[PDB]
């Protein structure tokens, strides 16, 4: 079990750790989060009490280093940093734990909600989508645009998701125009899976990372990416059977976790109705269709 | 974006553009089978591709053999249209290729966009105008070449005959759309108007009769009357 200590909490802020959130008051004696499960990526995120604008946060994996949070009063935000002095870090954490100045990552011992949302998400791949190679953790916020959004403006601060565009020469083989537009299997299987992602695990990892960015920071571009990756599968007549079964599980847990009150804006009516009721895979997502119909029947 | 009444004179500027109408590509007769079920029999069709500034009509005849063994023909027809328009563009010298292609039906937008991905600078546009190009097969010489075709064939016409020697392309297009609107609303009446007088003939190399300027004014008035009529006969006004 790993720990992310905080130097202090000088400004009132709502802090989230994965799917959990808690409030910290201005100058409250808060010194971080302990008992963080090893084996998963994690995200620690922030919304200031005085400017709910800009949710921001950091993706990290405690196996990759000792990380802490420190507020910067010049840049006005809580920053993640790496402590290279391992003995200094262990000493700091032990003192904060002895003084019980940390919230404990919940230890609910029955379901894998976070595992189920991050099954295919790897820190190495996050770091290729979010480029800042001198850090082992990755910063994301509400406003960051994607490389595709920038083609339609600061490249260093962009989300480099894989570009998916159904009306692109990459997606459409000369002479197979109708075939490739109406059945995207070529684009899914040859271009994207064999060619770019190499395997379905990496495809699902980016899909899951895009959803989490769309939900935790209200990142419009991440939302677009998540839906495009769903639609590319649902619009392919030929999809490996294990991929469909896994996609159904992935989406089920995503829909289950979504805040009920953010559904109106986080769920694209057109894509979901097409995917569940018109697409080649309309009958292949039983778990997802059942939770969607019972939880958001308005959208459909 | 979309073409409508406000941006109408754009049709007659000097940017090359083509209208594409797909309404006569896939044509059928519906009939009863011996068992009393219903079946269709395809007949030859055509793509109607028109330069509104010059009158140049690229009539691609769609022979019924292109449907043999194919499913979902109404969907296929839109993609075949887009394939043939793309092929026409590629066949033209660069300086004759259109800068815009305006489709008369919005269901042609995605098929044509996809077939024209190689031409990112050609704009594919819909229109809000209700244009009467479906009535092209009421022009006798066009219907004749379509029904006589035994294989795929492109035939070139000037749909304005020699009118541009005397009138502007705005006026010529307005005359064409009035004639076609009339033929679409009451083909028999419209054709009676156009041919009642046997001394006005259609030149061998023309589609419409050789009316004088004065006779066109009379003809044009008779077509307006017809359209207004039928609009009463229809709605009882
Ligand atoms: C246990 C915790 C929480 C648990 C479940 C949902 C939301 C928050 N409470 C708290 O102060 N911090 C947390 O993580
Ligand atoms: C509504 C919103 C959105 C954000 C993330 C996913 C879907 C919608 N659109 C936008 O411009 N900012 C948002 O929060």
């Amino acid at each position: 079990m790993n720990t992310v200590p905080f130097t202090s909490a000088p400004i009132e802020v709502t802090i989230g750790i994965d799917q959990y959130s808690f409030n910290v008051k201005e100058n409250q004696p808060f010194h971080g989060i302990k008992d963080i499960p090893i084996g998963h990526v994690h995200v620690i995120h922030f919304q200031h009490a005085d400017n709910s604008s800009m949710r921001y946060g950091y993706w990290f994996d405690c196996r990759m280093g000792n990380f802490y949070i420190q507020y910067d009063p010049k840049d006005g935000l809580y920053k993640m940093m790496e402590e290279r002095d391992g003995a200094k870090f262990e000493n700091i954490v032990h003192n904060f734990k002895e003084r019980q100045m940390m919230v404990s990552y919940p230890k609910i011992d029955e379901d894998d909600t976070w595992y189920n949302l991050t099954e295919f998400v790897q820190m190495d791949k996050i770091r290729k989508i979010v480029r800042k190679d001198e850090n082992q953790f990755s910063y994301v916020d509400s406003s960051m645009t994607t490389v595709q959004e920038n083609e339609l403006s600061d490249p260093a601060h962009s989300l480099n998701y894989t570009v998916i565009n159904f009306k692109s020469r990459e997606a459409i083989r000369p002479g197979h125009e109708m075939e490739d537009f109406l059945d995207k299997s070529y684009y899914l299987n040859t271009v994207m899976l064999q060619g770019i992602f190499k395997n379905s695990s990496n495809y699902f990892g980016e899909l899951q990372f895009a959803f989490l960015n769309a939900m935790f920071f209200g990142n419009y571009g991440s939302s677009l990416q998540w839906h495009a990756m769903i639609e590319l599968i649902c619009s392919s007549a030929t999809v490996p059977k294990h991929m469909l079964d896994k996609l159904d599980e992935i989406l089920y847990y995503q829909i289950k976790t979504l805040p009920e009150q953010y559904s109106d804006i986080l769920l694209n009516e057109r894509v979901w109705n097409i995917c569940l009721y018109s697409s080649f895979q309309k009958n292949s997502l039983h778990n997802t269709e059942k939770i969607m119909e019972n939880k958001y029947p308005e959208l459909l | 974006g979309a073409m409508n009444s406000s941006n109408y004179a754009e049709l007659f500027n000097n940017d090359i553009k083509l209208f594409v109408d797909d309404t006569n590509v896939y044509r059928v007769t519906v009939h009863k089978t011996f068992e009393g079920n219903v079946a269709t029999k395809a007949i030859n069709g055509c793509i109607f591709t028109l330069n509104p500034k010059t009158g140049h009509l690229f009539l691609k005849i769609i022979h019924t053999s292109v449907w043999a063994g194919q499913k979902r023909l109404s969907q296929l027809a839109k993609w075949k249209t887009a394939e043939e328009v793309s092929a026409l563009v590629r066949s033209l010298p660069k300086e004759e290729q259109p800068k815009q292609i305006i489709v008369t039906r919005k269901a042609m937008l995605d098929p044509l966009e996809v077939h024209m991905l190689d031409f990112p600078n050609i704009a594919i546009r819909p229109t809000e105008l209700r244009l009467p190009f479906s009535a092209a097969m009421s022009i006798d010489k066009l219907s004749d070449v379509v029904m006589k075709a035994t294989e795929p064939q492109m035939v070139l016409f000037n749909i304005y005959d020699d009118w541009l020697d005397r009138i502007s392309s705005y006026t010529a297009f307005s005359r064409l759309t009035l004639l076609l609107r009339a033929l679409k609303t009451n083909e028999e009446s419209a054709k009676m108007i156009l041919l009642s007088d046997p001394t006005i003939t259609i030149k061998s190399y023309h589609l419409w009769p050789s009316f004088t300027d004065e006779q066109w004014i009379t003809i044009e008035s008779q077509m307006r009357d017809l359209i207004l009529t039928e609009y009463g006969r229809k709605y009882n006004v």
